[PDB]
């Protein structure tokens, strides 16, 4: 998910769950091959000391400016009609500035999201209708105008964008606490026998 | 649920197109400056072209939403620019001969020419001949040639021209709700809804007209001056109490004085600062004056340039199978993408203008925050005015000391400081009437009250009333003189320069405060002051949200133009220009001319 060789929209956000193995989280905090790497309750070393139920990856590309929308208790386009995130979420978010892989001369337009939508998303809900905003109580008749607007828009991922603009392959680590026993933890040191 | 959310979804969505379509015409003009080709004039006018289309097709939605009852500033300004039709409300046929015109008028003056009586086989074109001819040439019989003979072959020829020009305008301004094509100019101060800034179209007329007024004690005695020194030079054609000709002014449109320096200087026997020679011999490069360039701008507190900036900056012309323009241009390619074109070289003269054109980009990218439509300046003064402020600190020897390129034992007087402070004076003083001059007499032909007859006649009675200018030969009524500048003829206003020069100042004063500067203007460097970048970038975000004048009374401590900071600039100016009248007459006498007999 972190290296993947190609990433799902803002609003049609993918999910890879993570369970039964051992997750070496000190790799990527180690690695220095990232943007920004912040994580929210505990600290990105201390992970490998915890054991986890199930723990998920959710893999998008967004636009720098975006990525301070991704937290608790944010608000705005991206926040709220696209890919929201709980008050309380303890997890980690780790961004990756994929210009160079990405960026496409004339935008990337694969890669879309969504401007406006008739209400405010839930933590970890996803929405890929193409409904019509309607502002007013005239009927859209499946065609923007006047109080209508077609709600999903494309990126301008192109190589001239600047920090604001430039395509980043952000990936959000969510983790769960369940009743249910554990399923993934970090390595264990070891030593010689003596 | 209401209408509010048509037009913030309407602002958004073009917000969203108008973005990434601008700058399709925006990079493809980088790459037709880089590079002039068949193929990139051809895109570039495509890439407008369509950007353009798509501006006219906007405006329908835009006009579905009345700002009657709207307080929500930043949907009534961005609507409105939507909502304007321009010369869109005109038939194609009227819009049609009104580029017919402008083309045409901007033929005859680009390709211009005068020749002499006696070489009919020698002679040049409007550039880069003739500008020499005014400015460096100083014999009486070429600069006399060169005016006279333009006013006829060109300035007659863009007469008839000219009225189309300003009929079918008036039409086009008139059907936007304007009284005239010249209050569609005034139109771009213009503020309303927004309590104790409102401003009015009519209230530029009235700066102007204050301000002019409050220039004239400085005014009047420069031009004692100059006329006393040219009368030296041309006794048998300037009396000491008439006025000065009008083709011994130093160009072949009368609006700046730089080119009689020569002819004018103080002290011909003291220094001066230049520190070309010591750049090339620290081995300066084009790069590294643009990077010690920036090294002001940080100091000041203003923010950095990224690295994609001076990566993708030009500095040179790459050969001229490739050749680039080299004229200074601040770029704002989008997506945070910030350029300049430049052909740099190791002198005085390109170290100040390439903070002149850094200088644009602290403004662009201050305000890059903006939405989309209110991603501009909030006026024309604002623009180019920020620009000037910055080169001026960095021309101060105070700074110039500080890097390292003027040596710290230069002795400094009030001597050598009157060289440097009364060559600015004619650029700044001996054009600001001019321009004055100029926007009042077009305004009055916009609005109608000048007969296209009495185009001369009045320009004749109003160069020798305001600015006190005489032609060298008369004119009758076939003859138009503004007709034949530059920014007449290709559909350019002309007032931007008299509200940017006065804003200069303000700006400069406000910031020398900042900076705890104390005495004449002339003197000021903000070099090393961290709180002065911090002052002007507060009022470089604004972009074109809130009022101008709110701008200006944070800042300036004003709502309109204003001459005390010029003063204040040229203060010792003053009492040295009081002192070399003593043998010749503060103002001018509108009896005598060049040809009385």
């Amino acid at each position: 998910v972190f290296n993947a060789t190609r990433f799902a929209s803002v609003y049609a956000w993918n999910r890879k769950r993570i369970s039964n193995c051992v997750a070496d989280y000190s790799v990527l905090y180690n690695s220095a091959s990232f943007s920004t790497f912040k994580c929210y309750g505990v600290s990105p070393t201390k992970l490998n000391d915890l054991c986890f139920t199930n723990v998920y990856a959710d893999s998008f590309v967004i636009r720098g400016d975006e990525v301070r929308q991704i937290a608790p208790g944010q608000t705005g386009k991206i926040a709220d009609y696209n890919y929201k995130l709980p008050d309380d979420f303890t997890g980690c978010v780790i961004a990756w500035n994929s210009n160079n892989l990405d960026s496409k001369v004339g935008g990337n337009y694969n890669y879309r999201y969504r401007l406006f939508r008739k209400s405010n998303l839930k933590p970890f809900e996803r929405d890929i209708s193409t409904e019509i905003y309607q502002a007013g109580s005239k009927p859209c008749n499946g065609v923007e105008g006047f109080n209508c607007y077609f709600p999903l828009q494309s990126y301008g991922f192109q190589p001239t964008n600047g920090v604001g603009y430039q395509p980043y392959r952000v990936v959000v680590l969510s983790f769960e606490l369940l009743h249910a026993p554990a399923t993934v933890c970090g390595p264990k040191k070891s030593t010689n026998l003596v | 649920s209401t209408i509010e959310e048509q037009a913030k979804t309407f602002l958004d969505k073009f917000n969203h197109e108008a973005e990434d379509l601008f700058y399709q015409s925006s990079l493809a003009s980088w790459n037709y400056n880089t590079n002039i080709t068949e193929e990139n004039v051809q895109n570039m006018n495509n890439a407008g072209d369509k950007w353009s289309a798509f501006l006219k097709e906007q405006s329908t939605l835009a006009q579905m939403y009345p700002l009657q009852e709207i307080q929500n500033l930043t949907v009534k300004l961005q609507l409105q620019a939507l909502q304007q039709n321009g010369s869109s409300v005109l038939s194609e046929d009227k819009s049609k001969r009104l580029n017919t015109i402008l083309n045409t008028m901007s033929t005859i003056y680009s390709t211009g020419k005068v020749c002499n009586p006696d070489n009919p086989q020698e002679c040049l074109l409007l550039e880069p001949g003739l500008n020499e001819i005014m400015a460096n040439s100083l014999d009486y019989n070429e600069r006399l040639w060169a005016w006279e003979s333009w006013r006829s072959e060109v300035g007659k020829q863009l007469r008839p021209l000219y009225e189309e020009y300003v009929v079918l305008k008036n039409e086009m301004a008139r059907a936007n709700h304007y009284e005239d094509y010249g209050d569609y100019w005034r139109g771009d101060y213009e503020v309303n809804g927004v309590d104790g800034y409102d401003y009015s179209r009519g209230q530029l007329i009235e700066d102007v007209e204050h301000t002019f007024e409050e220039i004239k004690p400085l005014y009047e005695h420069l031009h004692a001056y100059v006329r006393a020194k040219l009368m030296n030079a041309y006794p048998s054609y300037i009396s000491p109490i008439g006025c000065l000709p009008a083709h011994l002014l130093g160009d072949m449109w009368g609006r700046f004085w730089t080119n009689l320096y020569s002819l004018t200087v103080p002290f011909g026997q003291k220094p001066n600062i230049d520190v070309t020679d010591a750049m090339v011999d620290q081995a300066w490069d084009a790069q590294r004056i643009f990077k010690e360039a920036e090294k002001f701008f940080v100091s000041v507190g203003l923010p950095n340039m990224t690295q994609g900036f001076w990566e993708n900056s030009m500095l040179t012309d790459p050969g001229n199978v490739q050749k680039a323009v080299c004229h200074p241009t601040a770029w704002d390619l989008g997506k945070g993408d910030f350029r300049i074109l430049m052909c740099t070289k190791v002198t005085m003269d390109d170290f100040l203008t390439a903070h002149h054109e850094m200088g644009h980009i602290q403004y662009d990218m201050a305000y890059a925050a903006q939405p989309f439509l209110l991603r501009n300046g909030a006026n024309e003064g604002f623009h180019e005015a920020v620009g000037e402020i910055m080169s001026l600190s960095a021309a101060t020897p105070k700074h110039l000391k500080s890097i390292g390129l003027l040596s710290p034992d230069f002795q400094e007087d009030n001597e050598t400081e009157i060289n440097f402070l009364l060559k600015q004076a004619l650029t700044i003083v001996g054009t600001l009437p001019f321009t004055y001059m100029l926007e009042k007499w077009r305004w009055m032909v916009f609005k109608g009250e000048i007969p296209k007859d009495q185009w001369m006649k009045k320009w004749w009675e109003m160069k020798r009333e305001i600015v006190g200018v005489v032609e060298p030969v008369p004119h009758d009524e076939t003859y138009c003189d503004p007709a034949s500048l530059f920014h007449v003829s290709n559909d350019y206003s002309f007032i931007r320069y008299y509200t940017r020069t006065l804003y200069q100042f303000q700006f400069q004063e406000a910031l020398c405060q900042a900076a705890k500067h104390e005495g004449p203007l002339h003197k000021c460097d903000i070099s090393n002051s961290t709180e002065a970048g911090q002052k002007l970038f507060n009022m470089l975000r604004l972009g074109k949200s809130e009022p101008w004048t709110l701008a200006l009374e944070n800042v300036v401590g004003a709502k309109n133009m204003n001459v005390r900071p010029l003063l204040n600039y040229f203060e010792p100016l003053f009492t040295w220009l009081k002192d070399q009248n003593k043998n010749s007459f503060v103002g001018w006498s509108t009896d005598w001319s060049p040809y009385a007999d």
